[PDB]
């Protein structure tokens, strides 16, 4: 155990698991010779880079899973949530932390990665009939995040027994709580409008459902801090 | 002890058929003699799965035409198979002027002639085509719509002021060349519904595989 | 001019010959190859990564689909009890379909190599007990019991000393041809099988669940290939 | 003779194949090429050159069209009001369309780079002031008033010290792709902003006209491009 | 990164067409089984206002000619297509000796055998060609007259002592190489109203580009 | 282009021509050959081995 610091922001975390970097790639900034040269994008230090700390979703028995999508959690959030739309365009990283806080007799594991240009397909009126485009609360469900109802094809037609071959990492009850993941920025853009898309999605299912006896806390209270790397923007307004 | 058959490049080549263009004498089908068939590559069935592996892509594209009669048969008619860039206007008319622009390549064969062939670069603005788009160009019914990713137009047509005398069918081939891709995600386990959404039934939510009655009677 | 002779072959169009066309836009300076992170090469670079096998395979319930992607293990399992079987067979139906390395196989006519299947103890973390997983290799038959699969092949596993145990699958070629219905298809035969018995019982004290999920995850060595491209679907684009 | 196979192409006449072709008159040696002033090499050359931009493109009245060429100011303007404004579009409509620079754009279609629009105060010499030139970028707002656009990036132009002035405008980019009608046009979205307001009055003494008029000129940076060319004209020859 | 695709010869490259001849069976056109086009390059409508950029040009034409019926069908037709030289004499008729100078480069080909191309040189006397001339050649109808801009003459007929059997289409089409040009001028923004002068329609004089209500609504 | 005359023999297919053609397969890496015993490369190596003469050749 040991805490760090960035700006006013203080979380208590254990000593420094196995994190993982997405991609092997570490969020770098963008040199000189870019497409925007005239306006120098300045590169928020201060307290825009700082540890956010998001309403704790609480885990249960019949929970399906859980997604935000990015930069979207945040475009609502503080003092980088002014900047992401008061500002033309962006680049970032993001140090993502989730953990758990549960006893040696709860039991579960959760698979926790991150998906690029994460669409949400929706159920298309059941028959498979009706061409309904999700709505802007499933498409871009700010900081409160949203559960996925499809948790089998990720609500998008896509296994999920096969997400492992994102950045991932896991959250067995018996031998860990925190799990921890580095994005680099990724894009077929070196810029790209923060508010109108978002360049991935972080993904929290209970892939082993959480269970334990009666008596035990009937929730786990999963608390998701994270944090901008590397972020750069362009062009206020 | 080689592994040359598993790459990218590899997997993709082969010219399959993406298209084909019905040009018939009588017809509620195409019915003044020309047609315009915005490049799609999911005309290939098996494609669209194989492609949505990954979330970008790069590549070139060459081209062959096989034209003839419905009974398979050739004729000498000539032809104007024209390439309308994205951004140029599509002729509406079998006499719209967009026929004669010069930055609208063309290329003139004879049925006879065997097919013409031409490859097509990598068109798109963006460094790559990008099969999903989690956003909206500046509930819609705007998302998931990537824009740059226009291949462009070909527009086919007989030759002359005159209709053709004989019915004619086109196919376009397509092999796909120097191939680069990013970012591989979940393979397609369920059946696809529209060409822009990932949208599924889900009213037949089937298991990824073949089922069994026990785990323990194999 | 100079002589020539048109060879047999002249005017052919082969959907794979791979020759160069004339470009359509001779001037155009396609926009610039930047950097994109995780760049796929070769196809076996995600034959390589761990995809939940769904050795569970059997509910089909709509809303139960989540379950083929574990199987469980309990205090009421007797000691010797088979609690899960399958087979080494990436291709064929079944587990291995929900696996990414066995959705790539199908495009694909022939291959082989090592194979590797890691167990995952999802349970509470105050169990404890032992397993035997054991692999009878293709052509023996699926042990008796868990005392003659315990002079085969096999690994004690305490899950209550590691949460994980990795095994190793020597190896699996699907190359015998098979002519049967009318329709000739390249099958195992080879297929290994992997059973998994109750060594011990399930020992949880008080206040835990009597009951944990074992999750299986599958990918394939790096010794492994995969020969003659076969384009293969059952969901096509729609009209 | 040698031993060859046609491949297909084969006699296809591409309207951009750029190979060669035999020559009609082999003897012919054509004229000298002399050496004449001004050779123009690359069309960008041109386009880094200045033209008026018809800011007040509103009078179409056949006789008042060289009033499009040139704004006015007058002393009957209070402190803050919007003198004019347009935005940083080279290829659409409007008054870049008299620019040289938009005239080009309509054989390309993409570009971009960064743009400068020069200003020219062209009143009685006796004549002083302040004007409030600001650039509300993409995707910002006009700015309510000459206050909050004095917050953004902006120059307070003292036509009374500098009879000229010159602004950059960083970037424009005309790329995003849009399938309106059923005609897929390539369109900025990138509609900067330049908004001019009277950031004082304008002061002239006795015996000096109480209007003056300005003219703007623009042309693109170095740093400008241009891609695929597209003949388009309403002004073709005439049968 | 690049500018290559701005540059003169990019600019202009590109096979346009620029002319057609009709030789029908039946006919007020060109009755007698032949014809004869001066070559104009402003055949090509938009060619017209892109050259005007410039005073001064230099260059060299690739031409291609496509020939075939007006369903655009293909036949077992024999053509001589003819170049008279400027200077040399155009045929009058569909057996003047003209047909037979050897001064007067002739290409014969078959309907069938792909278009016969050739490229013709910078023929003018005078260092360029110029479209502009302020003067007359030693109130007069020769203003603006630049005479040594002559490109020479096409002359086109079906091969043989009788009528063709066949109604007759070719097409010119012709891309402009090794492109050299001087002296920059403003781009035309009134229509044009003849081939010779820069006369434009003195009612109809139009702003340069569309028109808005105020000059601070955008 | 480059100028040609095709000479007579243009098109036939000789059955005995032994030119090249294109592969139909050309990403396919055909199983390595490997060590067999006793490999036959000329003829003239199986008609120097002794086989039975049947010199009395009559019953039948």
């Amino acid at each position: 155990v040991a805490q760090l610091t960035i700006g006013n922001s203080t979380i208590t975390t254990q000593e420094a698991a196995n994190i993982i970097v997405g991609y092997g790639e570490w969020p770098s900034y963008c040199s000189d010779s870019d497409a925007t040269a005239v306006d120098k994008p300045t590169r928020p230090d201060v307290s825009v880079n700082r540890f956010y700390t998001l309403d704790t979703k609480l885990w249960e028995k019949s929970s399906k899973g859980w997604y935000w999508k990015f930069p979207d959690v945040l475009t609502e959030t503080g003092v980088f949530g002014q900047n992401a739309q008061f500002h033309y365009l962006y680049r970032s990283g993001f140090c993502i932390h989730v953990q758990c806080n549960a006893s040696k007799f709860h039991q579960g594991a959760l698979l926790v990665a991150v998906l690029p240009e994460y669409v949400i397909g929706t159920v298309a009126g059941g028959t498979g009939t009706e061409d309904t485009h999700p709505p802007y609360k499933q498409t871009q469900p700010g900081a409160d995040g949203f559960e996925l109802q499809h948790p089998y094809v990720l609500d998008a037609g896509i296994p999920i027994s096969q997400l492992t071959v994102c950045p991932h990492q896991w959250i067995n009850l018996r031998t860990n709580n925190c799990a921890t993941i580095i994005v680099p920025y990724i894009n077929a853009l070196p810029f790209d409008s923060a508010l109108n898309h978002c360049n991935f999605g972080l993904l929290v299912v209970p892939i082993s459902p959480l269970d334990y006896d009666q008596g035990a806390t009937p929730v786990i209270p999963i608390t998701i801090t994270l944090a901008p790397m590397c972020s750069e923007f362009a062009g206020l307004r | 002890h080689s592994t040359a058959e598993t790459t990218l490049d590899s997997f993709f080549s082969r010219a399959g058929l993406v298209g084909e263009i019905d040009l018939p004498l009588k017809g509620t089908t195409n019915p003044n003699g020309y047609a315009n068939w915005d490049i799609d590559i999911t005309g290939y069935a098996q494609m669209r799965r194989k492609v949505e592996l990954f979330t970008y892509m790069r590549f070139d594209a060459e081209f062959t035409f096989v034209a003839c009669t419905p009974t398979g048969e050739v004729v000498p008619q000539l032809l104007q198979y024209m390439f309308v860039p994205p951004g140029a206007p599509k002729p509406d008319s079998r006499e719209s002027l967009a026929w004669q622009t010069a930055t609208n390549p063309s290329v003139f064969v004879k049925l006879s002639d065997p097919p013409a062939q031409v490859s097509v670069p990598f068109m798109s603005p963006a460094s790559a085509y990008q099969w999903f788009y989690d956003g909206y160009p500046t509930k819609d019914l705007e998302y998931g719509a990537m824009p740059n990713n226009m291949m462009g137009t070909f527009s086919v047509r007989t030759v002359g002021t005159s209709k053709s005398k004989y019915p004619l069918v086109v196919r376009i081939y397509m092999r796909m060349k120097h191939v680069r891709a990013w970012i591989p995600r979940p393979m397609r386990n369920q059946n696809y519904l529209f060409k822009a959404n990932p949208n599924y039934a889900g009213n037949s939510i089937k298991p990824t595989g073949a089922s069994r009655t026990a785990i323990t009677t194999l | 001019g100079f002589p020539t002779e048109l060879k047999p072959g002249t005017n052919q169009f082969l959907t794979t010959d791979d020759g160069v066309s004339a470009p359509i836009l001779p001037n155009f300076h396609p926009t610039p190859c930047i950097h994109i992170p995780g760049e796929v090469r070769n196809l076996l670079e995600l034959c390589q990564v761990e995809t939940i096998l769904e050795v569970n395979n059997v509910p089909t319930n709509a809303t139960s689909l989540m379950e083929r992607l574990r199987f469980p293990v309990s205090a009421q399992a007797g000691k010797g009890e088979l609690c899960a079987v399958f087979r080494a067979d990436p291709g064929r139906n079944g587990p291995w379909q929900s696996t990414l390395l066995g959705q790539l196989c199908g495009y694909y006519t022939q291959w082989s190599g090592s194979l590797e299947v890691t167990f995952m103890f999802t349970g509470s973390f105050m169990a404890t007990g032992k397993m035997l997983i054991a692999y009878t290799p293709p052509g023996g038959p699926l042990p008796k019991d868990r005392a003659t699969a315990m002079l085969g092949t096999h690994v004690i596993w305490d899950f209550g000393l590691q949460s994980s145990v990795t095994l190793v699958i020597p190896w699996i070629s699907n190359t015998h041809y098979r002519a049967h219905a009318r329709d000739g298809v390249f099958d195992y035969y080879t297929t290994g099988l992997v059973s998994i018995w109750y060594q011990t019982n399930y020992v949880v004290p008080i206040g835990a669940p009597n009951t944990a999920y074992i999750i299986a995850l599958a990918a394939a060595q790096k010794n492994f290939t995969m020969k003659l491209c076969k384009d293969a679907s059952d969901i096509l684009q729609t009209g």
